DNA sequence: CCTCCCCTAC
């Protein structure tokens, strides 16, 4: 199977032997193998062209679209696959509103400065496109990064089958009450609590303790490269949110 | 047909659940006794959880209450696979179902299901044991007025997911007849006010 | 109730029921109202058919629905059947009595701790490379509960069991007076 | 040694095609000896008519299910039902869908899901 | 009353199938434990025709309480301090079902305690 | 050392039916909890 | 009678291309098996893609139903290749409306495919077929659903040496 | 339509 966007474009599973049984995900060209974007849009695009390659069910494709579309304007996203990188170079701009975006976000952070073609953060989440920078776990319209991220490169892929996914994505005493808030509470806080664990045992590479002051320690670690992080401070805002309402109410409902 | 779908969905699955279990239609090991399947069981029944089968027999009930309006039995058989004969037989008769046109608590509810169930199982353990290694079964209603398999004349444009579960639903059926020594033991039904369910079961 | 061993001389001598957490078992990753509420029904019928002849004292357990941390507040007035509604008037507190998950009960002027087991089952989850001179034996649960009571803390692993803002510039967990008892 | 065919039988004439034969045939005739699945939306409510055109290019998107596949046609013309079904009073009917095998639940069993 | 209780339980095991425990005949008839378990133990004989599966569980020494399942092995019979049937099952997979009870009258303990509304 | 129905005609027939009065049930002993409403739960956090 | 000719020629051919295809005959991918509908039915009916077999199998339909009258049994054999033995051989024998023959012509179509569906695999390039038309050892057989309503009832049932 | 910028293919 394969799809021929363009020059030097193209995708498809390749078999280097004939007794090779599962065959590998080949791509020059495409979104995937282009570091231009997010993860996200490459792991959707891949999982597209995995769906259409091995079922060919474009039913499939549509439901899996549609999912994902509805958690990304839920907010069930990773907020981690949300973020760009591209490099950067202070001195071969020809003029400050030719500039990316990144430039403008290393210019905020400066007034520090960078390296020389440097692959920089950019465009986190959350008037015109020229940059908040990962500002944003300190500090999103879904809208725009479904639309401009996933609907070009999806229906250049596509509109070569001759289907157009905008159209897939225009369409987009009381025990019982109670005792679902504290499921959802109580799953809150067992995730928060395997989050914290999981960061206790990394951070022992480090503190080589157990008890007190090593958790203390991993609470202060701000990694941008690890899901775990910004699992943890979803989970933290989690806890600390509307929630404090909802335990309001349950005990009104008790009493 | 407020909450008589509901109980009807239960005991449909009770029934269906029990007789694949205890004529070892499919290996016990499959099967595992619980209370919840999706719906509030009358008593641990012992419910499959093979996800192709629970999809298969929901998909059937569902047909089963669709059509509801104008069957009047509906027949669970078992036949052999070395040859297509019917050996069992089990008629859960449908006369009318007093129809609720316009509905009681569901606790007379259950204890009528409960003692209907413990029927069937009392029935049910006496049988003699049935090998494994391809003994299936087969499903059977009583009409009275209805044809189905017409429905595609039509072209059938579908429009949501209704109208393909209408289709799908009229298609999946085939006419058959009515085809010694059947031995018929009648069984304990619900005479409760809005389910009227009398129990047959055949052998040999 | 003396149904079975038919000796009322020795059953009207047990004057109270105690239960020590994990009434109800279940998966919270993957749970719904429904079946929650059928194994709550069924504790209910249970106490409204035992709450006559004998006193019931309700703890919450780990895999209960209450908090995961160790101090568990009492369940709620809720999550019981509408038969027991009469005994959650508040003017009927001897004869059944929902409590937090470590408490202090005054039997008669005994005084007795219980803990539902968070504490320990928590330390037992660490392999210490220590103490070379038992593995998963009883003897060496009994010495972890010996030690409890004399380094005089409740929950040595504050991270494990402890959750944040357990009190302030006092904390419980912290022995303040021996008890008679001590229950795990 | 084989089956018998009885009192009086007659015989049709011979195939023209082989077993080996019948692609490099169907191949000569200007088919592609291997008709691989076209895109193709195995739910008929997710069609929408989506296939019209694109850059010029018309495409063919059809669907399995049971009511988009075409009758069976004999003769080059589509055979079909006119006039309106009979229903006659007392019928009985058959379920057929076929329900999982005893082997297929074992196997599923014992590779401990 | 060995006539009232015949019946109850005749009914309970034959009619609407259901298993039948000496708790049920407490209830029903009013009476103490001991008067429930003769009447179970003399619906046991004169059971010419036996359709049912009965569960006997016994007493044993150290307040130890057990449900016979072999029939044949019973260990340590010298320790037994009671032994009775608990119940007549008709099928096979005992399972009963458990509802509310209105023990009004039929309590042979009762706590210091009463219910305050 | 025997069949089942021989140790179920022992006990059973011999029962002692008595004390059984059920219109004066023997009162359960008292047991108080002196924590019931003294003060200052330490456990009872908000 | 007049219904009757077309419903036949319909479900011959759907009898011939379903044994053609569940037996293996003719290699797979070979038949068109996603694009028609036999009698209403939920499976697949396949039909073989090269337009020369097809017409062979209508040429053999009109000139069975020709001499419909003085036929009492049409039959299809399966032979070996390099032992020239019958392995299988599946046989038909010989006021009516729409719904009727249709009913029935779908249940028997509907009952082939069951038994043809639990068949053993037949390995490649050894088996040829061949059709006997009848007028007037160690043997398997199996009974399946014909149609009776109508005046021509039928018998379906299948062989195996 | 124009330049500017990113950066992958060959
Ligand atoms: S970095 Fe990721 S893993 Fe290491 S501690 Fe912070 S969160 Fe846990």
């Amino acid at each position: 199977p394969s799809i021929l966007i363009s020059k030097k474009r193209y995708v498809g599973f390749s078999y280097e032997s004939p007794s090779q049984t599962l065959p590998i995900f080949d791509a020059k060209g495409i979104e995937t193998v282009r570091r231009d974007g997010i993860p996200a849009q490459q792991k959707i695009i891949e999982k597209c062209i995995r769906l259409l390659f091995q079922t060919k069910d474009l039913s499939k494709i549509k439901k899996y679209l549609q999912n994902e579309f509805f958690k990304i304007q839920i907010g069930k996203v990773s907020a981690q696959d949300f973020c760009f990188a591209k490099e950067v170079k202070l001195g071969a701009y020809k003029s400050e509103k030719t500039a990316p975006a990144g430039a403008v976000v290393v210019k905020r952070r400066i007034n520090a400065e960078p390296q020389y073609k440097e692959r920089i953060p950019y465009l986190v989440v959350k008037q015109l496109l020229r940059c908040v920078s990962p500002e944003f776990l300190e500090g999103l319209d879904s809208e725009y990064y479904i639309n401009k991220i996933l609907i070009p490169p999806l229906d250049r892929l596509f509109n070569l089958i001759g289907i157009n996914v905008g159209n897939w994505a225009q369409e987009i005493k009381r025990s019982t009450t109670t005792l679902s808030f504290l499921i959802k509470k109580l799953k809150r806080q067992k995730e928060y609590q395997t989050l914290k664990t999981v960061c206790r045992t990394c951070s022992y590479r480090y503190t080589s303790d157990a008890g007190i002051e090593n958790d203390h320690i991993a609470s202060k670690c701000n990694s941008y490269d690890c899901p775990v992080f910004y699992s943890r401070v979803k989970a933290e805002r989690y806890l600390r949110d509307n929630q404090s309402v909802q335990r309001e109410e349950a005990l009104i409902s008790l009493n | 047909n407020r909450w008589v779908e509901k109980w009807l969905r239960v005991y449909l699955k009770c029934y269906i659940n029990l007789i694949l279990f205890y004529r070892n239609v499919y290996p016990p090991q499959s099967f595992d006794y619980t209370t919840y399947q999706s719906f509030n069981l009358p008593q641990f029944v012992p419910i499959n959880r093979h996800p192709a089968l629970i999809d298969y027999i929901e998909e059937l009930i569902l047909d089963v209450l669709s059509k509801l309006t104008h069957v009047y039995r509906f027949s669970i058989c078992i036949i052999n696979k070395k040859n297509d004969l019917c050996i069992e037989k089990y008629v859960l008769d449908f006369s009318e179902l007093q129809h609720v046109d316009k509905i009681i608590t569901e606790t007379e509810v259950f204890d009528e299901f409960r003692s209907s169930l413990n029927s069937l199982i009392m029935h049910l353990e006496k049988l003699p044991k049935v090998n494994d290694d391809t003994i299936t079964f087969e499903a059977v209603i009583n009409a009275i007025e209805l044809e189905l398999g017409h429905k595609l004349d039509r072209n059938r444009r579908v429009d949501s997911l209704e109208e393909k579960a209408e289709i799908e639903r009229d298609s999946n059926w085939v006419k058959c007849q009515e085809d010694p020594k059947i031995k018929l033991t009648s069984l304990v039904g619900s005479d409760v006010g809005p389910l009227i369910i009398h129990q047959f079961s055949e052998k040999l | 109730m003396g149904r079975i061993n038919n000796k009322i001389d020795d059953i009207s001598l047990i004057g109270r029921l105690l239960i020590c957490g994990n009434s109800v078992d279940f998966d919270i990753k993957s749970v719904n109202k429904d079946e929650l509420m059928i194994s709550l029904t069924e504790f209910s019928k249970f106490l409204h058919n035992i709450l006559p002849s004998i006193s019931v004292d309700i703890m919450p357990g780990t895999n209960d629905p209450s908090d995961k941390s160790l101090p568990q507040q009492p369940f709620h007035k809720s999550l019981f059947d509408k038969s027991l509604e009469s005994y959650f008037n508040g003017s009927n507190k001897e004869i059944l009595n929902l409590v937090t998950n470590p408490y202090e009960f005054s039997y008669n002027g005994v005084d007795v701790l219980a803990v539902s087991g968070k504490n320990i089952n928590d330390i037992c989850k660490y392999v210490i490379p220590s103490n070379d001179n038992f593995k998963d034996d009883i003897e060496h649960r009994l010495d972890l509960m010996e030690c409890t009571m004399k380094w005089q803390n409740i929950a040595p692993t504050a991270p494990d069991t402890l959750w944040c803002y357990p009190y302030t510039d006092k904390d419980p967990f912290v022995l303040d007076k021996w008890p008679h008892v001590y229950i795990v | 040694a084989g089956l018998r065919y009885g009192k009086r039988a007659f015989v049709y004439g011979e195939p023209p095609f082989g077993y080996q034969d019948i692609l490099n045939k169907l191949e000569d005739e200007g088919f592609p000896k291997i008709d691989y699945k076209d895109p193709f939306f195995s739910n008929p409510v997710d069609l929408e008519n989506k296939p019209y055109a694109y850059a010029g290019k018309r495409f063919e998107i059809s669907s399995t299910h049971v009511s988009t596949r075409i009758p069976v046609q004999f003769g080059g013309e589509t055979v079909s039902v006119y006039n309106k079904p009979t229903f006659d009073m007392f019928s009985s009917w058959k379920y057929a869908l076929k329900p999982p095998t005893y082997d297929a639940v074992q196997k599923w069993y014992n590779k401990v899901p | 009353m060995d006539q009232k209780a015949s019946y109850f339980i005749n009914e309970k095991l034959f009619t609407e199938v259901k298993p039948v425990l000496f708790t049920d005949l407490i209830h029903h008839l009013k009476i103490g434990p001991s008067m429930a378990k003769k009447l179970m133990f003399d619906y046991y004989k004169q059971t010419t025709n036996a359709k049912y599966n009965c569960v006997v569980i016994c007493c044993y020494k150290d307040q130890t309480i057990k449900i016979i399942h072999d029939l044949s092995n019973i260990p340590q019979q010298d320790s037994i301090i009671d032994c009775f049937i608990y119940a007549f099952n008709p099928m096979d997979s005992f399972i009963p079902y458990y509802d509310i009870i209105d023990q009004k009258d039929c309590l042979t303990i009762k706590n210091s305690y009463e219910l305050k509304v | 050392d025997l069949h089942m129905d021989a140790l179920l005609t022992k006990f059973n027939e011999d029962r002692s039916l008595q004390d059984e009065n059920l219109s004066q049930p023997r009162t359960r002993v008292r047991i108080v909890d002196d924590n019931l409403y003294n003060k200052s739960n330490p456990f009872q956090l908000c």
